[PDB]
């Protein structure tokens, strides 16, 4: 399948991908946020997604923001059925504040392929 | 180790609640009606991995059957299983809300407890469960998460 | 695909999954822990697992704990052959203390599908 | 398939993997670094990689460094086409300083299998 | 629900820039030659998802077509589309640099703007583009990222 | 570029340690028994990537063969390759311990060095390696990681 999305507001940017073989689609903030040092923000994108089958959506860090402004992405598991507003949990681990403006790139969305396995209890497992 | 006997009561009550016959459950689970009987009637104990099958057979997430058992292990009875209709109704809103609203999705800790908190807040406000709708329950849900 | 597990103590909860298409199985603590602010704990689950082949187990963060209490998951690669006690390395980056009680949900276990490729040195790679 | 790499300098160690079924290849630093507490360093490996098709490279944490010295790995997405020097963005969240010596293992490289899907905008999606 | 008209002009100009005939693009994208003509001539508006097709047909990242449109929505015209050759030249250096040099890969924010910053820095220094090489541009690029 | 000559000596010693003949190695993971003999005799150098093949053939993780070479590059000889039996015995405990115990799994840095540290700790305590059991070595192992 494909990655279907839908704008939830006037303020959302469509996810973009630069190369044909780039790991993730870029996610853009829909609002202005000021994250204090050593603090966290749930940045809303105002888009809803439906991931292709056989994968979940990993909200992954941008290497730029990480190496230069000490920005990580907390949480970041998007379920196959999550149909609400995709949010990006940003951790600012820097000494200064970090400034999110609408239309800024703050993460990428990778379609991590996973199994959906059946759980089965046993007495013990052979070491 | 095998499972407590009250899982028989739990499976039995919920069978009667989903208007399912032992024969219909026998087709879904794959266990003989005799096996289901001795399980429900308390004669043999249900294996750890057989509850997952029953959950599919009953159409109730096996996750929930244990949370009901947890109420037997503590209170002696299960108030959720007692008035399970109000629970099934609320849980389905709590679920829908979790998978469709970001405030809930990035804020909920455990849907099961949140469903109970919601049913307790409705009893405290003297509001019936089949009188409120998904949109109203969401407003309430969002308050209890801050 | 099946995910066989085994209880290592009376104190462990069986891994649970809400939806049939949810990204990971919930992992529950087996003990009480108090993680001071800006500190870390290896939370034991008292379960051992055997993952389906062609994947590893990623101990991923719960979106709730991350957005509201600034809780991340360090480390988190579970090898295919790891047969010991699955532990979850929790980072508390918040200003308050964070309280883990037995039976709390502290992570999810995702079966990330990966390749196991053979390594091959070259003089250089064509860009 | 195969994971081709190439040394970019005299100082690089070839990626190694202990078990035949281990999740990632070990990555070794090519230099000494002293990372102050609550600070970060991009540890250069002086190797370039080309990942097998149908996956990207995740630079993942080592469980040891994380549980014992509070070391996390920031960033860590290596695109299929990245042909430059593989670097590992190390976060030292400990109260003391952390010491990277040449030839130290500082991360692992997992071949995360992913889709490369085509995007398609819709008016709205039917809610679950 | 449809896209502005200027996407026709954009597709048209860039078609003429990649020295591609309407018939050649008709097989590259899969749109009938009439569809492309009414699209380029401003007669019918391009669907939201058809631009990705055009980008592949043209061999220009669809991500870029929108960044050009962003310039029409603001300035009224598009200076990038005006002197698109100097852009394509620089963008290909910026790209090569991002995908082959670690300082750029672990530092860049958005390749499009960085290309524009670089073209504006060369205009301020009165240097033509066919006087600089990849190695000269890289040195400059690395400075503008600190 | 080809690999140092001592990899021949390493391949030879480890062949005799796994009771494997040159023709057996050619049938397991080799091109010709004559090529393998000229590599071991030092007349031909093993290619950069041929070591991985040899490792599967011998049934020793190729990761370890290079760590032995590292000891030639420094010490001039390889004491590990000298008394490799005591190593193989300890390494197999270290491995089992790493993949089965959380304290080891979430604390180890490098299995190879840890095996050497452990063999050196037994030499300091004058304890034979074929006299201690897996459970004894684990107790020591966890100490050397604290
Ligand atoms: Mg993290």
């Amino acid at each position: 399948m494909q990655l279907r999305f839908a704008r939830l507001s006037e303020h959302a940017t469509a996810p973009t991908r630069g190369s044909a073989r780039a790991a993730g689609y870029d996610l853009y903030s829909a609002y202005d946020y000021t994250i204090p040092p050593m603090e966290k923000a749930v940045v809303k994108t105002d888009i809803q997604i439906a991931l292709p089958s056989g994968c979940y959506g990993r909200v992954a860090p941008r290497s730029g923001l990480a190496a230069k402004h000490f920005i990580d992405v907390g949480a970041g598991v998007i379920d196959e059925d999550y149909r609400g507003n995709v949010g990006v949990v940003l951790f600012n681990f820097g000494k200064e504040k970090f400034e999110v403006k609408k239309g800024d790139r703050i993460a990428q969305l990778i379609c991590e392929r996973i199994f959906y396995p059946e759980i089965e209890e046993v007495q013990a497992l052979d070491d | 180790a095998e499972l407590p006997t009250h899982y028989g009561t739990i499976i039995k009550t919920l069978r009667k609640y989903m208007k399912l016959t032992q024969s219909k459950l026998s087709e879904r689970t794959g266990f003989s009606q005799n096996t289901i009987s001795n399980h429900e009637n308390g004669n043999r104990n249900i294996g750890v991995n057989e509850i997952e099958i029953y959950g599919k057979g009953l159409g109730i997430p096996s996750y929930i059957l244990h949370r009901i058992s947890d109420e037997f292990k503590e209170k002696g009875y299960s108030p959720t299983l007692n008035d399970f209709g109000k629970f099934d109704k609320m849980y389905s809103y709590v679920n829908k809300a979790y998978y469709n609203d970001g405030d809930i999705y990035y804020s909920s800790y455990d849907l099961y407890d949140e469903t109970i908190k919601l049913l307790e807040l409705l009893k405290e406000s003297k509001i019936n469960v089949n009188d409120i709708d998904y949109d109203y329950v969401l407003k309430l849900y969002k308050q209890i998460l801050s």
